[PDB]
């Protein structure tokens, strides 16, 4: 026989989706998967997020506008982030507001009910709501991408704040274009499809090709990429770190060689002192614009003219020698210091604002990516278990292999849709 | 091309004195730094002092101060280095380096070229002729197979001596060991060959030696007992 | 002062195989190290410099590296001309140059059980007054070979001296000679001379005795 | 009052591979090193592998290179003879010797007891 559909549920209509694999199927309105009282507290339960999270995104959106500037562009793609979050905050409250108007439609009267959800874009207010989510979940996506390509920029290839200003064009380009290309490549297949827990138009929730490939997929590229960024940044500046430390132990054992020999006496430990000083001399100059190693150049002579004087017998003179190294310290190489103790000023404190926000980001991220994952395995047996648990009111559809029974747990797409709107909500941490 | 070349080795007596002349050709002394690093017989490299033409650098080994000096000309491009009161652990051979100055690559690089060097000794007994006896192998020692000859010089003076079997006529299975200082501070060498049987080939062997500053030409004929 | 320690004094490799050698400072020395190669009767000559760069004119399977106090030669392929001495030198000071003792590179063979032959004194050294005795090795691959000159179980010292020859260039071996010298009333003593010899490749010592 | 044991042996077929190991207790390993032995009929205490203390050193005889690598463990105090291409000739009893110099002059003095190979 094969899969069929009964005569109740025919749309007549915009074709879309193939529900099931039958042409001119679809599901209605009524979900069915959670029938009856508490469908309507899912509906209560997204108002209730919704507001929570609208109360914490275009907080923001007001809040940085008050400064506007000040915050240079290794602090500029969280402005767009939480703008492109505010509006998919904001959806999920037209969702709430409208209920099931206009995420589906009634039909007409001439089958026994005639409520179905609308599939593709034949019809308008629905594909205005997936235009406006969709993009806007993307490019929230990529713009944190943006964040941890910035922060790879300022941190591994040491680039200036206004040289990565200089790439602003390029980066709204990608950042509003690459959810842009995508947007526009959807509305040419119209595998934009309805909701019913939601009233927001979204995709690749009834099918499994939208959601693996569009969805999915792009977020997980985008997690990917990300981590790569990110991870090679902290390691290029736990790296940096290693020299500006060991630059320092080599400074601190110059200060204090020089403080034992200018208390001491005898022609015996100015050598041994001088002999450290001059590995450490070295040691700093090779770790490393050309100044910095010509006064280290100058330094390490000093340090030769100091040997040669101290070899020879003389104590005093030589105690004068090795106090004369200051006066071309301080002006060379202890400014470049302190250009290192204002530069590197601290990048933990974007290190721990990056690695809160994108710990807050990843981990409601993830668990909605591990439920994207945990709807594609399942989908087909889900649905298989729902034609064969009503076959008894309707005319009686596969009688053949109808034995599966995987019923979904409701304390799973909750918390997807939670998910959704908890990633928006990083980004009051970082102000 | 740029060469350095060593003069003056030689014979001396203990707590004498010796002077070395490293000659820089090419590159003058002015631009470089000469140093001096000695090498033990069977021992490894140490260092003895340096010098430095462009103000006066001198410096020398914790063994070797305020007995060593070391002096350096521009008009001939040379480096001269003096012993006085010569003990008998300086018997060794002396190479002539050069170490660029700081800044820049030229300290960085170490002793880039070296010297052939001149080997000095020490003389505590004046010198005097080999005395060589034969090594006849038991009658018992390995009939029929594999037998070692050999022949033994014993309290010569200086260092350099050959030997030679039948005037060369021997090559294969010839090992002439390195030579030894005995307790008199004189020499003595060992050089053996392996004759497989036919008693030693049934002819007399010999072993010329040649000693040229004692002019000898002394040769031992040696016969199986 | 600043002492140089070098633990592989002695290397042991065939031709294409890998060597390397550690040489490690008492201080904390920049990276300024410089090994060296120097073949048995010619000068010693330059290889790395600055404990990582490669000297021009040498070829480039010599590496140079440094990590801490640390610093290693290695010679990934072991061409035939790579067998020499090599020499580890820290330059921080003209005046505070130390080498290191350095490490020789032999060819790596079979080993070879010697063969021991004794000697007899010559009728002419009895007539000077003066009697030696010498006791030989011959074709024995691992240098490490110890001898002892026992007089009717008798542990003589101080009397002994030993020479060993280069390796061979046919069979890759070594020679060792030991000489044992008796003044005129002293050779007289006892009846029977005995050399025994140890080797790694010998189970038990080798003893070859004449009688007197 | 060091004893050295060690295991591996028994009748094996022609062609086969073995493993021998030779472990000692009482006394450490990373300074001392040891020797690979054979006794045969006929021809007496031959000599096989060492393993000096750390891989810087592996020695084999004229009738062992190439099939007989030695691998060494001081943390378990054991050493391992690999066996290959087993002529049946090698009818021997395995011998596994201390080398008490730390000149590595070959001073072998304490002695054990061994393990017999017996093949075909």
């Amino acid at each position: 026989i094969g899969f069929w559909c009964p005569r109740h549920l025919k749309t007549s209509g915009g074709q879309g989706y193939k529900f099931l694999g039958i042409d001119q199927c679809a599901p209605p309105c009524p979900n069915m998967y959670f029938k009856s009282d508490e469908l309507e507290f899912a509906k209560s339960f997204i108002g209730t997020v919704s507001i929570f999270c609208l109360c914490a995104t275009l907080f923001t959106f007001l809040t940085f506008l008050i400064d506007v500037r000040r915050f240079r562009y290794p602090e500029r793609p969280i402005i767009y982030y939480s703008v492109c979050y505010s509006i998919v905050s904001l959806m999920y409250f037209i969702g709430f507001l409208l209920g099931d108007s206009t995420a589906c439609n009634k039909a007409d009267e001439k089958l026994e009910l005639g409520d179905t959800v609308v599939l593709g874009s034949q019809n308008k207010a629905c594909t205005v709501l997936f235009m406006l989510l969709y993009f806007f979940t993307m490019a929230g996506t990529v713009w944190w991408v943006i964040l941890t390509i910035t922060w790879f920029l300022a941190a591994g290839r040491k680039w200036s704040c206004e040289a990565i200003e200089q790439k602003a064009v390029w980066f709204h380009a990608v950042a509003w274009g690459t959810p842009g290309f995508l947007t526009v490549m959807l509305l040419a297949m119209n595998k934009v499809e309805g909701d019913n827990i939601s009233g927001v138009c979204f995709v690749g929730l009834y099918d499994l090709d939208a959601s693996r490939y569009f969805v999915l997929l792009p977020l997980c590229l985008c997690v990917f990429v990300g981590l790569s960024l990110l991870l090679a940044g902290i390691i290029s500046l736990n790296h940096a770190r290693r020299q500006l430390a060991d630059l320092e132990d080599n400074w601190e054992t110059l200060n204090d060689n020089l403080k034992v020999i200018e208390k001491a006496d005898n022609a015996a430990q100015v050598k041994d002192a001088l002999t450290k000083m001059r590995a450490a001399a070295l040691d700093a100059q090779k770790a490393t614009m050309k100044d910095f190693r010509h006064g280290f150049d100058i330094l390490v002579g000093q340090i030769d003219d100091a040997l040669k004087l101290a070899n020879e017998g003389k104590v005093k003179e030589a105690q004068a020698a090795a106090e004369q190294l200051k006066t071309t310290r301080n002006a060379y190489i202890q400014k470049y210091l302190e250009r290192a103790r204002s530069t590197l000023e601290k990048l933990k404190k974007f290190m721990i604002r990056i690695g809160v926000f994108s710990g807050l980001y990843l981990v409601p991220l993830v668990t909605l990516l591990g439920c994207y994952v945990y709807e594609q395995v399942n989908r087909i047996t889900w649905e298989i278990t729902w034609v064969s648990d009503h076959c008894r009111q309707y005319h009686i559809p596969c009688p053949y292999q109808a034995k599966a029974k995987a019923r979904p747990e409701l304390a799973l797409f909750m918390i997807k849709y939670l998910m959704t709107l908890i990633v928006g909500i990083s980004a009051v941490f970082w102000v | 091309e740029v060469q350095l070349v060593e003069s003056g080795g030689g014979l001396v007596q203990p707590g004498g004195s010796l002077r070395l002349s490293c000659a820089a050709s090419g590159f003058n002394v002015v631009d470089f730094s000469l140093h001096w690093v000695r090498q033990a017989p069977g021992k490894g490299l140490e260092w003895v002092a340096y010098i430095s033409s462009s103000s006066g650098s001198t410096s020398y080994a914790d063994s070797v101060k305020g007995r060593f000096t070391i002096s350096a000309d521009t008009s001939k491009n040379t480096a001269y280095l003096q012993m006085n009161s010569l003990r008998a652990e300086d018997t060794a051979v002396y190479y002539c380096a050069r170490w660029g100055y700081w800044p820049g690559e030229p300290w960085w690089k170490a002793f880039d070229y070296w010297g052939q060097g001149t080997l000095v000794t020490v003389s505590s007994a004046s010198t005097k002729g080999p005395s060589v006896f034969p090594l006849a192998p038991s009658s018992k020692s390995t009939s029929g197979g594999t037998a070692a000859l050999g022949c033994l010089v014993k309290d010569y003076f200086p260092e350099p001596v050959t030997v030679s079997w039948n005037s060369g006529a021997l090559t294969s299975g010839v090992h002439t060991f390195p030579a030894v200082l005995q307790s008199s501070g004189l020499y003595s060498l060992s050089s053996v060959v392996t004759v497989p049987s036919s008693s030693l080939g049934t002819q007399t062997y010999i072993c010329n030696v040649n000693h040229k500053p004692s002019n000898t030409k002394v040769d031992k004929k040696v016969e199986p007992k | 002062d600043i002492q140089m320690t070098q633990s592989p004094s002695s290397l042991s490799a065939s031709v294409g195989d890998r060597v390397t050698i550690t040489c490690r400072a008492s201080q904390s020395v920049s990276s300024a190290v410089a090994w060296y190669q120097q073949k048995p009767g010619k000068a010693p000559k330059l290889l790395i410099y600055s404990a990582s760069s490669l000297y021009s004119g040498v070829p480039s399977r010599f590496s140079g590296s440094r990590s801490g106090t640390d610093f290693t030669l290695t010679i990934s392929s072991l061409q035939p001309e790579d067998f020499a001495t090599y020499y580890c030198q820290q330059y921080l000071y003209y005046s505070l140059v130390t080498f290191g003792q350095g490490t020789k590179v032999e060819i790596k063979r079979t080993v070879a059980a010697p063969s021991v032959f004794i000697f007899p004194p010559s009728d002419s050294q009895l007539k000077s007054g003066t009697a030696s005795v010498v006791c030989l090795l011959n074709n024995f691959y691992p240098r490490e070979a110890k001898v002892q000159w026992k007089v009717d179980n008798a542990l003589q010292s101080g009397n002994s001296q030993e020479s060993v020859t280069e390796q061979d260039s046919k069979d890759s071996t070594y020679s060792l000679s030991s000489t044992l010298t008796l003044s005129k009333a002293d050779y007289e003593k006892h009846k029977v001379y005995a050399c025994e010899v140890t080797h790694q490749g010998l189970s038990s010592p080798v003893t070859k005795s004449f009688n007197r | 009052q060091v004893q050295l044991q060690e295991s591996g042996g028994g009748l094996v077929q022609p062609g086969g591979s073995l493993r021998l190991s030779c472990a000692a207790s009482g006394r450490t390993i990373s300074r001392y090193a040891m020797s690979w032995f054979r006794q045969a009929p006929g021809k007496e205490r031959e000599f096989v592998a060492v393993a000096r203390r750390s891989g810087d050193g592996a020695f084999y005889a004229d009738s062992v290179q190439g099939r007989f690598t030695v691998s060494r463990d001081d943390a378990k105090n054991t050493v391992y003879l690999q066996m290959n291409s087993l002529k049946p000739e090698d009818t021997a009893v395995y011998y596994c010797a201390i080398d008490s110099d730390t000149f590595y002059s070959g001073s072998y003095d304490y002695w054990g007891q061994g393990t017999q190979v017996t093949v075909s």
